[PDB]
């Protein structure tokens, strides 16, 4: 099936250099806009870099502009993030994620497993609630307030919901606040308006607990929410 | 031995019966109805990606995506709003004479001059589209493919047979064989319960998807009929022929209602399709333009003349917001 | 301090030749040449010949009739101040240039002392200003007869008699008409089947023809009601110079830009056509079309280079008109700009076109020997026909470039002659009018005719391809 | 001659069909055609507000 | 535009470039529509050089494609327009079937129908008068008069074959636009491919010089 795996972890001395390689296997890698998203040891996700299909477009986060470089080798199905002068705030897991952009597509659908790499005027997505206890059987309502009208002139509200299970890679739940992901149960359903959003999970059950990150996609760099932990 | 004389007797009875229930002279009824005046449609977008003649198109149920098959050996799925191409499907047999698009928008059916209505799969993992099936069994050539569900597809071939397929297994579950000449066009119903096939015998037959028996046979044409489209009500259908006369048949009255012919038109029809209301009747001619016939008074309303070569396909959206004509220029316009 | 003791007599003539004398006593000591009143009057009426070129006459007249007819103060002649000299030294080097200022007029400290009354400012010459037939009164220092001050050469070149003008006008009308007709015919042929005739080298040929037609109609914007006069003549009554000036109207700037851009686009499209022919003939057979990718690059280069050239022309403002040609064109006055901006592009076009055409001919000559199979006589016939066609057309283009080069170089040398010759004529006319005369050598009109024949002939020869 | 038999059987099966008078069929066509004159964006050209093209 | 709309347009442009490149690569191969009556000997000529059947072969750095559509029983005029813009039309005619049943008359009628078609008004025709060896020995028994009552000449192969050739060549009513090349198929030689190459390169040179605006 679809399989994203990264390598080049371990511990590095500060101000050094390292290369992270994400070797894709089991999909047309030659036509997927691949991102790099990191996660601090105990914080939410943060966007790092992005490479488009055919290497025609590149972006970086403001923190890692000019310090990192992203490159893809299509014939080998690998994705490289060559990093230089590693600061003390880069200790994180680095997920390589695929994204395909056409009309009615589901970008950020599959997430790599990630490798722990230790060292020794944008939209702020204020996911206000940080923790809430729940019991199986009931429904809980998670809210994510944006800081800018995400409803574009096209009619879409570029806001995604990700679910990260304990010791897993976060999977896509809903894309553009309405559409369900591929192979997700019908319990999840998004609603709201511009600068206000909600993910109303119905008849919540076991194996559905974890943290829920809301990510705007209207403008770069992508800003994930602080995440709401569903404690059982 | 003398049975064809009895067949002629029955045919005479049929013609007498269908003539004895004819007193309207529809023009006589719609005389008092005020005309639509004159409609002018301007090409909003010029979908320009193909490098050879295009023979078929089909609008998605979304009324946004249209797929257009061509002779360069690619059917590419457009986005009619932003002109963007969302898929480029490199098909095997470059000779493609028809195209479909699943009502859900999951599958797209190809098929041309090699007896295989080969369906593709769009909404899949792994990115690129795959050949889900290659439905073989026909002995002529695929002329139309139309999706019933994501599992059933009817195909009208050039061996005088229309066949209902089964995508999952890939077998002819039902064979409709009543024609004598090539079946040039086919059109499903709003309820998708019974269709008609346009044949080279100058005769359209009313099939039944469930049973597999031709219920009614509509004659009146002089030459091959190249295009059929149902009236949105589902109780009438237009018929484009090589005699330059689009005709409105009626499924209830069992007979032709009216004919759409102008003396200064000599070219053959390639595609017909009603508007959403079923008032104006599009008709794609070989005069490098498609005329807009008022479908209740027979008088021409407008003209869509922006093509350098003959138009092969003409689709109306499921919300009547736009039409799309595809000529042998490799360009297909979206009028409005 | 600015007066000498001399016995002065009562005056007999009461005028400064324009202004009346306000006194009744005068001596003739100041004039080194003139000793008596009659000789003083003789010298005054000889100086009266300076009526033309008023930019110096208006300023010298007071000093003129002051040095010959002064005012004595009780056997003490009045000597004017240095300022009246310095006002009549810089711009009035013409008499110095031709005849020279006599030593009595060359004001030396013992002759003209510094800082005393002139007494002449009451004598003002309000009736001042004239230029005879070969000149016109002008108020622009840029557009004057540089050899003189004030007056300016008229619109119609005095080097050419009106007969030559009429002959050239009729010549231009006829050849313009023929070129326009051939180019319109080929444009009509190309546009009649435009849905079929879109094959690129043919379309490049169409663009050459269209450009040369625009050039031809740009030439034929004269013979109208009053177009020529508003194109080649200024409002003040001189020929156009150093256009676009910020004062005068953009009347012939448009007539210049269309004809120059048309000609340059024509020759550049021709170079691109020849290159397209070479690259096509290199891959004749093997169903491989190379130029399908670089069609747009051709379009942009050929449409850009003449435009940047003509804006570089309008940047340094020397574009000007001519009466005989009936057109504003670059570098009539200063031959350097004409030489560069005309011959360097045309010369480069000849070189590149020539090279690529010889390459094309050698290619489709060697094609038969290089082809693996045997060519049917029906194909080899057309290949040899088109080869001879390219050979003839190439020789014709080379001939036309050699003609225009020869005509220009003749113009350069004989023009370096005619400028001096014409000045000598103007001085001769001033001299005979002071106390007939003809220009020694004029431009031969046949070289003008041959130059315009070269241009129109090019315009025709670019349209003979549609002929089969 | 099984083709001729099948053709005659098809004509016999097609014979017993309940015909409706063209008056009523025409009236139904016209009635449906007139009842949807408002929801047809080609008859009445919708302004540049709603028109997505 | 938006974040995803720019990436959608980028994808659109990338696949547009892919279409352009594939079109440029597919326009370099010579197409050869292979007509001919049933049992004309199409199998012999198609094997000699290498629904619808596409055979791809290369000769002297040219890629040819032959679409022998005779394995399809439908109305020809409904799909024959699909093959307009083909380089040539290889029309192989059985020569030994002058006696068989009239079949020569059927081949002639098909040639007449295909050579004066609206779409193939421009496309040159190659015809292969194949099975010459059977025809050479078949003349001794059956004179040519069986097929052509209007024949007047010697009953030898070298004259009868030339008569058949000149009879077939006189069917095109358009003699100025389209040329009709002819070859008597050489069994044990590779000259059939050479003749096809020569005819195709000739029509290509003519089309390319017309394309070059000179002819
Ligand atoms: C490539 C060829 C055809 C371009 C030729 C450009 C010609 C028309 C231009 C370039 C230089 C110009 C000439 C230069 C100056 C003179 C001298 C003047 O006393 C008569 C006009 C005449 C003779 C000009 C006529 C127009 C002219 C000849």
């Amino acid at each position: 099936d679809v399989q994203l795996v990264e390598s080049g972890g371990g511990l590095v001395q500060p101000g050094g250099s390292r290369k992270l390689s994400c070797s894709a296997s089991g999909f047309a890698f030659s036509s997927f806009g691949m991102h790099w998203v990191r996660q601090a040891p105990e914080k939410g996700l943060e966007w790092v870099a992005y490479i488009s299909s055919g290497s025609g477009t590149i972006y970086y986060a403001d923190t890692v502009k000019g310090r990192f470089t992203i490159s893809r080798d299509d014939p080998k199905n690998t994705l490289f993030l060559q990093m230089t002068s590693l600061r003390s705030e880069d200790t994180a897991m680095y997920y390589c994620v695929r994204s395909i952009y056409y009309y009615g597509s589901s970008p950020f659908d599959f997430w790599g497993q990630g490798t722990t790499l230790t060292v020794s005027s944008d939209i702020v997505m204020t996911q206000a609630t940080s923790s809430v206890p729940v019991t199986p059987g009931e429904s809980v309502s998670i809210s994510c307030r944006s800081s800018k009208s995400l409803l574009h002139s096209n009619g879409n509200t570029y806001l995604y919901w990700f679910l990260q299970r304990p010791g897993q890679s976060p999977q896509l739940l809903i894309y553009r606040m309405s559409n369900l992901a591929s192979g997700v149960p019908d319990r999840f359903s998004g609603s709201g308006s511009g600068t206000a959003f909600t993910l109303t999970i119905s008849r919540l059950e076991a194996e559905d607990v974890g943290v829920y990150y809301c990510m705007q996609h209207l403008e770069y760099p992508l800003t994930f929410g602080a995440g709401t932990k569903l404690e059982l | 031995d003398q049975l064809r004389q009895e067949a002629e007797q029955l045919k005479n009875q049929i013609r007498d019966a269908r003539k004895a229930c004819a007193d309207a002279t529809l023009s006589q009824i719609t005389n008092n109805i005020d005309p639509v005046g004159r409609i002018q449609m301007r090409t909003r977008r010029t979908l320009r990606g193909h490098l050879a003649k295009i023979y078929a198109m089909h609008w998605g149920t979304d009324s946004r995506l249209l797929v257009s098959a061509s002779q360069d050996g690619k059917l590419i799925i457009w986005d009619s709003y932003t002109t963007n191409k969302v898929h480029a499907i490199p098909l095997r047999s470059s000779w493609v004479m028809t195209c479909a698009y699943a009502p859900s928008g999951n599958y797209v059916a190809c098929g041309g001059l090699d007896n295989i209505c080969s369906i593709y799969n769009l909404k899949t993992r792994e990115g690129n589209v795959r050949v889900s099936r290659e439905l073989a069994g026909h002995t002529g050539y695929l002329s139309c493919c139309r999706f019933l569900d994501d599992n059933q597809i009817v195909t009208s071939s050039g061996d005088t047979t229309c066949a209902l397929w089964d995508i999952e297994t890939g077998q002819q579950t039902t064979t409709f064989t009543g024609h004598t000449g090539d079946v040039m066009s086919l059109s499903l119903a709003p309820d998708t319960r019974l269709f008609v096939s346009g044949a080279c015998d100058a005769s359209a037959k009313l099939w039944d998807v469930r049973e597999g028996m031709c219920r009614q046979t509509f004659t009146g044409h002089e030459s091959d009929i190249n295009a059929i489209c149902f009236f949105p009500n589902g109780n009438a259908f237009a018929t484009g022929s090589d005699d330059a006369t689009c005709r409105l048949f009626d499924l209830r009255a069992d007979q032709e209602l009216m004919t759409y012919s102008h003396d200064n038109i000599i070219c053959g029809i390639t595609s017909v399709s009603f508007s959403k209301s079923g008032r104006l009747l599009l008709a794609g001619y070989d005069d490098f333009n498609c005329n807009v016939w008022d479908a209740l008074k027979a008088d021409r309303a407008g003209v869509l003349a922006g093509h350098d070569n003959r138009v092969s396909c003409l689709g109306v959206t499921d919300d009547g917001m736009a039409v799309a004509t595809g000529s042998w220029d490799s360009f297909l316009k979206i009028w409005n | 301090h600015c007066g000498r003791a001399a016995p002065c007599e009562p005056l007999r003539y009461n005028v400064c030749l324009g202004s009346v004398l306000p006194y009744g006593a005068t001596s003739t000591l100041l004039a080194g040449d003139s000793d008596s009143q009659e000789e003083a009057h003789g010298k005054l009426v000889l100086w009266s010949c300076l009526r033309n070129a008023p930019r110096c006459w208006a300023v010298i007249q007071p000093l003129l009739c002051a040095v010959y007819m002064p005012k004595c103060e009780n056997d003490r002649v009045e000597l004017p101040s240095r300022t009246l000299c310095q006002a009549t030294r810089g711009p009035c080097a013409i008499v110095e240039r031709e005849r020279g200022w006599p030593d009595f007029l060359r004001c030396t400290p013992d002759r003209f002392p510094e800082g005393c009354t002139n007494e002449v400012q009451n004598i003002k010459f309000n009736s001042s200003g004239q230029c005879e037939v070969p000149l016109v009164r002008t108020d622009n220092p840029k557009s004057w007869y540089e050899d003189v001050e004030g007056c300016g050469i008229q619109c119609q070149n005095p080097l050419f008699t009106e007969a030559e003008h009429q002959d050239m006008h009729s010549y231009i009308a006829a050849f313009g008409a023929v070129t326009g007709l051939c180019t319109l015919f080929t444009l009509a042929t190309f546009v009649a089947d435009w849905r079929n005739s879109n094959r690129y080298p043919a379309v490049i040929l169409f663009y050459v023809n269209a450009c040369f037609f625009v050039g031809s109609i740009g030439w034929l914007a004269q013979f109208m009601d009053g177009a020529r006069r508003e194109i080649v003549c200024r409002a003040d009554g001189t020929m156009r110079l150093g256009e676009p000036t910020s004062n005068e109207t953009l009347s012939c700037v448009i007539i210049f830009v269309i004809v120059y851009y048309a000609l340059m686009a024509g020759v550049v499209w021709f170079v691109v056509l020849t290159y397209a022919w070479h690259t096509s003939f290199k891959a004749l057979g093997t169903t491989y079309q190379p130029l399908s990718g670089k069609t747009s690059y051709f379009h942009l280069l050929t449409w850009s280079l003449p435009f940047v050239l003509t804006v570089a022309i309008l940047a340094v403002a020397q574009v000007d008109g001519d009466s005989v040609s009936g057109i504003c064109f670059v570098g009539y006055k200063n031959y350097r700009y004409r030489a560069g901006f005309v011959l360097a592009p045309i010369g480069l076009v000849l070189i590149v076109g020539g090279y690529f055409l010889i390459r094309g001919v050698m290619t489709l000559f060697s094609i038969k020997s290089n082809h693996p199979g045997l060519l049917s006589e029906k194909a080899a016939s057309k290949i040899n026909e088109t080869m001879l066609r390219l050979g003839i057309f190439g020789f014709l283009a080379f001939g036309f470039v050699l003609i225009t080069f020869s005509c220009h170089f003749y113009d350069f040398f004989n023009q370096a002659e005619w400028e001096r010759s014409f000045r000598d004529y103007v001085l001769c006319q001033a001299n005979v009018t002071c106390g007939d005369c003809e220009i020694k050598n004029r431009p031969s009109l046949l070289v003008e005719k041959i130059n315009l024949f070269a241009m129109f002939g090019t315009g025709i020869a670019m349209s003979t391809w549609v002929w089969t | 001659i099984a083709q001729a038999r099948k053709l005659v059987e098809q004509l016999k099966m097609e014979a017993n069909i309940d015909r409706i008078k063209v008056s009523k069929a025409a009236a139904d066509l016209m009635a449906y055609c007139e009842a949807h004159a408002k929801e047809d964006p080609l008859l009445t050209p919708v302004p540049a507000s709603e028109n997505p093209f | 535009l938006s974040a995803e709309d720019k990436a959608a347009v980028e994808r659109s442009k990338m696949i547009d470039r892919n279409l352009r490149e594939d079109g440029e690569k597919a326009a370099r191969e010579v197409k050869l529509l292979l007509l001919g009556a049933g049992e004309s000997g199409k199998s012999t000529i198609v094997k000699q050089m290498k629904g619808i059947v596409e055979t791809h072969f290369t000769f002297k750095d040219l890629h040819f494609k032959m679409f022998d559509v005779g394995g399809q029983r439908s109305e020809r005029k409904k799909w024959i327009h699909c093959f307009e813009g083909v380089t040539a039309i290889i029309f192989c005619v059985a020569l030994s079937d002058y006696d068989l049943v009239n079949r020569m008359h059927e081949s002639m009628k098909l040639f007449d129908s295909i050579c004066n078609n609206k779409w193939f008004t421009d496309t040159s025709i190659i015809l292969f008068l194949n099975k010459k060896d059977l025809f050479e020995e078949k003349i001794k028994k059956s004179p040519l008069t069986i097929c052509y009552p209007e024949y007047a000449g010697s009953n030898t192969y070298e004259e009868a074959a030339a008569y058949i050739q000149c009879q077939f060549e006189d069917l095109n009513k358009r003699k100025d636009t389209k040329e009709i090349y002819t070859h008597f198929t050489c069994a044990t030689d590779t000259k059939n491919v050479q003749f096809v190459f020569d005819a195709v390169t000739d029509v290509i040179i003519k089309n390319n010089l017309k394309d070059c605006g000179l002819f």
